[PDB]
């Protein structure tokens, strides 16, 4: 599978931009689709959601009625034109697939992303940052939610994702618990409702980098200022 | 010659039927003449389910006792959130005439067969996010009537072609043939430690068959016609099955004989499908009088009926936890008791 | 006090409220019943059953209990009987036609996808040219009545316009009703034999009490009216309202002759009971 | 020539009197036994309260 | 309500699942469902030629636009009433009769003659108690040859009691009306029977004819007129 984002760039202020995702080797049509921003040296932020189908599409209200997302599913891409681009808008954007089921793995494909730079709720808190742990020693994130983010149902809705440097970030641990396919046994999710950690068995070359705890108990989806890890 | 040949099979019959009835000092019923019987079993539907648009043919639950799959000839095999009667996945088969289905232990596949003589498994968890068929295994020369995973590598189908077999779905290839059945087997059971599995023919005969060999180990007539379905008891030494003579029967491996006879005069028409109670008292037989009969296993009287169907009950299924039963029927409903 | 005439008025007005209400609980709850015509045997119901349940029992009181007259009731009662009434009709046309199609192209019928908003668009077309028929005329003459008169539409007094409506209401439908209902048994008896004459027999019968009970409830009143109107000019009779009483029948037994003689209504009422 | 299949059915049947058969009662006791330790584990014997049901509605 | 944000997007996901399910079925009921069968041969491998190894063998060709799916269940040599009432819907039967089968013995068994037997399988399918309903479809093959060999084989080796000229048409109408004869249902079901001609293309003609005759007769009967 793989999402390629394209339509980035130099825009002036106040400017509209469109950004493409273009989405192949999967059902493209079955999957929900996020647009995730991250400012440059800063924390992932979710920007919009678009439902299979297009039934509901959510924005986060930084850029409600600034963005409008939407999908055209016989082609296979995804949009996001951007009327009003503020000095805020500056960022990676990426394109994020998410299938919503019992048992689904939300959040699991992340796609490269795209460069836009402009010229010039619950509240998820990691406050520890900048580990120096050592590989072989085994190292636990915390993250903390305002919010209970255990539900009736029981499902906690706590997410890990991990960002190597220089590449996308990919989902560690979906629902609290459980781990993503795909990803090492290593890492192991606990949390009581409100206090989440991430523990990792033993750390490899490719374990650095940083981490983010994301909400998705309801919307906006929030994620945690991201844990860096460094040898 | 033939005669002799004849004549050294109808002795060993008469040795075996007199060795059963030397062996049956008792019965289960002058056993459990003095338990205390079940209670008027009180079942109301909890969930209904209204997807299909056709007959329902087979359900088979997830080990979770959640998830469930349901195979309907409109060609369509769903599988639903039992909770939330929400549809989790729709998969279109290729062919429409399907007669059974099976959810993996793993969870992770599905299986189906019917009138085109193939088992298609199904791979549920796909980075390409939908259903694909993982593997279609042919070779079986009449319809597939059951088949369940041993595991999420092995599965064990019957066919209308007088044979069972035990697949490796990897390679696709039957790895045995079970060929003791003189009639098409209608059904299957696997044993809850898998490694013997009972199977029911259209020959009045229930047949114990080893994985691991390969070889018919008993064999039970009991019945008068077709056995349509079988299941195992949750101990594994005993199993019912039910038939067109109106009846279930419960047999014991170790006695090698009958215990029990759950049968009643006011009931005329065949047994679709059984299943136990997790604890095994209770025997859920779905008749095809549209009412699935709840039956005490250890005294044969009726414990009550679940009358929520207006057609045949085809599938008939106990989650592993117990907490629900899920009986299919031909008016295109599934209905989840509790 | 004749209050005897109250409790038999009342009893059919509850057996139309009853007999189209379970058609229409049987649309809702099966949804099997989906088919084209389907939605056409339900805004029968709808039509009818508020015959039940607003017209009827407003007259009550006007007709036997003293009155209840007011300026403005007497338009409304006027209007909305005079428009479930002939949409009651136009359903009826409407049902034929879905009939007549299924006989006449049956492949077409078959393979056309009909899209809720198309059979819709069909029965909601029923209900605005019903009220067209006669509600602009009663609303606009409704100031000819003038006063001291009984709840009557004002264009009776015309007998031409009087004509014109029951044309648009009767005669029409009934041409229609009737060729459509004619060409399905000119159907199946020329595929277009003991066994075979027997059953054009029950067809005939069957689409013949259909064609019959339309007429024989609405026509009394529609020629009742207008040679009333062309040559007395009024005072009513026993039998006047007799016959107005004929097409409020037909709004009773309407739910039996069609939606309940359908096979698949038939399964779902069983269902419910 | 087909009568050798039939001698095939004979020695099966061989293999079935050799089972071991225990005694009737003895298997009716411990099916007994087995139903009877685990009639709390049953929810369709006993019905569960509303609260720990999932089928709740 | 109370659902989560992921529990709302399953919901949407079974919702959208329902709408697929229901626009797959109303695509599925608008297509004409015909259920083959024959004794042996029977011509019937040539009805599948005319309008175009183990198992069921589906054929789906349309006409005149409309949508047939026709089911060969001749393979199946299993026993036929455990999967029979699966066809229980479908809307006419197509059962092909081979005329040359007169005289012919069956090779499975000398003693048994391959018409009577197209006899007793056509009784046991025409009078079965899941297709009440269903109307026949009559597929008298092979007239050539049968024509031909009837002068040479009078048709009293196979009818008993046949009190014709040995004609191809006097023969050839016994044959349908004995066939016709086995109807125990002549109100709810009726049998169109039709001498294949192998060399024009009216096979499927005479098919479209017949179900568009068995769709109308449908329709009055949901109606409740007849
Ligand atoms: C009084 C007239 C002029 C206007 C009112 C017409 C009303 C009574 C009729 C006309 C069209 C009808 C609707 C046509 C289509 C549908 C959609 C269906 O899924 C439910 C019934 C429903 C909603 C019908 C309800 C009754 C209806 C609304
Ligand atoms: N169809 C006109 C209204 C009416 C007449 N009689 C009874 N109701």
């Amino acid at each position: 599978v793989q999402l390629v984002e394209s339509g980035g760039g130099l825009v002036q202020p106040g400017g509209s931009r469109k950004l493409s995702c273009s989405a192949s080797g999967f059902a493209f049509s079955s999957f929900g689709m996020h647009w995730v921003r991250q400012a440059p040296e800063k924390g992932l932020e979710w920007v919009a959601y678009i439902s299979s189908g297009s039934g509901t599409i959510y924005y986060a209200d930084t850029v409600k009625g600034r963005f409008t997302i939407s999908r055209d599913d016989p082609k296979n891409t995804l949009f996001l034109q951007m009327t009003s681009l503020r000095s805020e808008d500056t960022a990676m954007y990426y394109c994020v697939r998410s299938i919503y089921y019992y048992g689904s793995s939300p959040f699991d494909f992340w796609g490269q992303g795209t460069t836009l730079t402009v010229s010039s709720d619950i509240v998820m808190t990691q406050a520890t940052s900048s580990v120096p742990v050592t590989p072989g020693e085994s190292v636990s994130i915390s993250c903390r939610s305002s919010k209970s983010l255990l539900h009736s149902n029981g499902n906690t809705y706590l997410y890990w994702f991990l960002q190597r440097p220089g590449q996308s970030p990919q989902l560690l641990i979906y629902r609290m618990s459980n781990l993503a396919s795909g990803v090492p046994d290593r890492f192991s999710g606990s949390g009581s409702g409100t206090a989440f950690t991430l523990t990792i068995s033993r750390l490899e070359a490719e374990d650095v980098g940083v981490y983010y705890c994301m909400q998705h108990l309801e919307y906006p989806l929030t994620f945690g200022a991201g844990t860096k890890l460094e040898l | 010659e033939l005669d002799q040949l004849r004549q050294e099979a109808e002795q060993l019959k008469n040795q075996i039927r007199d060795a059963r009835k030397a062996c049956a000092d008792a019965t289960l019923s002058q056993i459990t003449n003095n338990i205390d019987p079940v209670g008027r079993i009180q079942m109301r539907t909890r969930r209904t389910l209204r997807g299909h648009l056709a007959k329902i043919y087979a359900m088979h639950w997830g080990t979770d006792s959640r998830l469930l799959v349901s195979a309907s000839q409109d060609g369509k095999l769903i599988i639903w959130d039992s909770y939330t009667t929400n549809k989790v996945h729709a998969i279109p088969l290729r062919s429409s005439w399907v007669m059974t289905c099976a959810y993996a232990p793993s969870g992770n596949y599905v299986a189906c067969g019917g009138l085109d003589n193939i088992c298609s498994i199904y791979n549920l968890k796909t980075r390409e996010g939908n259903v694909r068929v993982s593997r279609e295994l042919a070779g079986h020369t009449g319809y597939l009537s059951c088949c369940r995973f041993l595991d999420d590598n092995q599965i064990v189908t019957s066919s209308g072609d007088t044979t069972c077999a035990l697949w490796d779905i990897e390679t696709g290839q039957q790895t045995t043939t079970f060929t003791g059945h003189t009639g098409d087997v209608m059904s299957l059971s696997l044993a809850p430690d898998t490694r013997l599995f009972v199977s029911g023919a259209c020959d009045a005969s229930a047949k114990l068959w080893d994985v691991r060999e390969g070889m018919c180990r008993q064999t039970f007539t009991g019945h008068e016609s077709d056995i349509n379905a079988i299941c195992f008891f949750p101990n594994g030494n005993a199993f019912a099955t039910g038939s067109d003579d109106a009846t279930c029967r419960l047999f014991d491996l170790r006695a090698d004989q009958e215990l029990m006879t759950y049968s009643h005069d006011n009931i005329i028409c065949g047994i679709t499908s059984v299943s136990f109670s997790k604890s095994g008292r209770l025997l859920l037989a779905g008749y095809d009088d549209f009412n699935c009969n709840v039956w005490d296993a250890l005294k044969a009287d009726r414990a009550g009926v679940l009358a929520g169907h207006d057609n045949r009950v085809s599938c008939l299924g106990v989650t592993d936890d117990g907490m629900a039963v899920a009986t299919g029927s031909w008016d295109s409903f599934l209905k989840i008791w509790n | 006090t004749r209050v005897t005439l109250a409790f038999f008025m009342s009893l059919v007005a509850f057996a139309i409220m009853l007999g189209n209400a379970l058609v229409i609980l049987a649309f809702v709850v099966d949804k099997n019943l989906r088919h084209r015509s389907s939605y056409f045997f339900l805004n029968l119901a709808i039509s009818d059953f508020f015959v039940g349940v607003i017209s009827i029992p407003l007259y009550i009181p006007h007709t036997l209990f003293e009155w209840d007259f007011g300026k403005e009731i007497c338009v409304f009662w006027l209007t909305t009987d005079y428009l479930l009434c002939t949409a009651s009709v136009y359903n009826i046309v409407l049902i034929s036609y879905d009939r007549y199609l299924s006989v006449s192209n049956a492949v077409s019928y078959r393979t056309q996808h009909t899209g809720v908003l198309k059979i819709v668009t069909l029965m909601v077309a029923v209900w605005v040219l019903a009220f067209l028929v006669n509600g602009p005329m009663i609303l606009v003459s409704e100031s000819w009545k003038d006063e001291g008169s009984e709840c009557e539409p004002g264009f009776f007094s015309e007998w031409y316009i009087l004509a014109i409506t029951s044309f648009l209401e009767f005669v029409i439908p009934v041409i229609l009703v009737a060729y459509f209902n004619m060409n399905i048994y000119w159907s199946l008896w020329k595929r277009d034999e003991h066994v075979e004459l027997l059953r054009a027999r029950r067809l005939a019968k069957s689409l013949a009490i259909l064609l019959g009970v339309f007429a024989v409830c609405w026509a009394p009143y529609s020629l009742f009216t207008i040679v009333l109107s062309f040559y007395s000019s009024a005072p009513k009779s026993v039998w006047y309202r007799i016959a107005f009483w004929l097409q409020w029948f037909n709004s009773f037994v309407n739910p039996l002759l069609y939606p309940l003689c359908h096979k698949r209504f038939q399964k779902a009422f069983l269902k419910i009971f | 020539a087909s009568i050798a299949q039939a001698r095939k059915l004979v020695e099966q049947l061989k293999m079935e009197a050799n089972i071991d058969r225990i005694k009737v009662s003895k298997a009716a006791a411990d099916l007994m036994a087995y139903c009877e330790a685990h009639a709390k584990e049953d929810p369709l014997l006993t019905p569960v309260p509303a609260s720990e049901n999932p089928f709740r509605e | 309500c109370t659902l989560s944000a992921e529990d709302k997007a399953a919901v949407e996901r079974s919702k959208m699942i329902d709408r697929n399910l229901r626009e797959d079925g109303e695509k599925a009921a608008r297509e004409v469902k015909l259920l083959l069968l024959g004794a042996g041969e029977s011509g019937k491998n040539t009805i599948v030629k005319q309008m175009k190894t183990t198992g069921i063998v589906e054929t789906h060709f349309t006409f005149k636009d409309l949508h047939f799916k026709m089911f060969d269940v001749g393979a199946q040599r299993s026993e036929r009433k455990k999967w029979i009432h699966c066809f229980e819907g479908v809307t006419a039967i197509i059962f092909c009769v081979a005329l040359s089968d007169y005289d012919l013995v069956l090779a499975e068994d000398e003693e048994m003659n391959r018409m009577h037997a197209s006899m007793k399988l056509f009784d046991s399918i025409c009078n079965n108690k899941w297709f009440t309903d269903t109307s026949i479809i009559l597929f008298l093959n092979k007239k050539d040859l049968f024509e031909e060999k009837i002068k040479k084989s009078p048709l009293t080796i196979c009818y008993p009691e046949y009190a014709g000229s040995n004609t191809y048409e006097e023969a050839a109408a016994y044959i349908q009306c004995q066939f016709e004869d086995l109807n125990k249902r002549k109100d709810t079901k009726e049998i169109y029977t039709h001498f294949t001609c192998s060399t024009d293309t009216k096979n499927v003609q005479f098919v479209f004819d017949a179900v568009t005759d068995v769709i109308i007769k449908n329709n009055l009967k949901d109606c409740g007129l007849f």
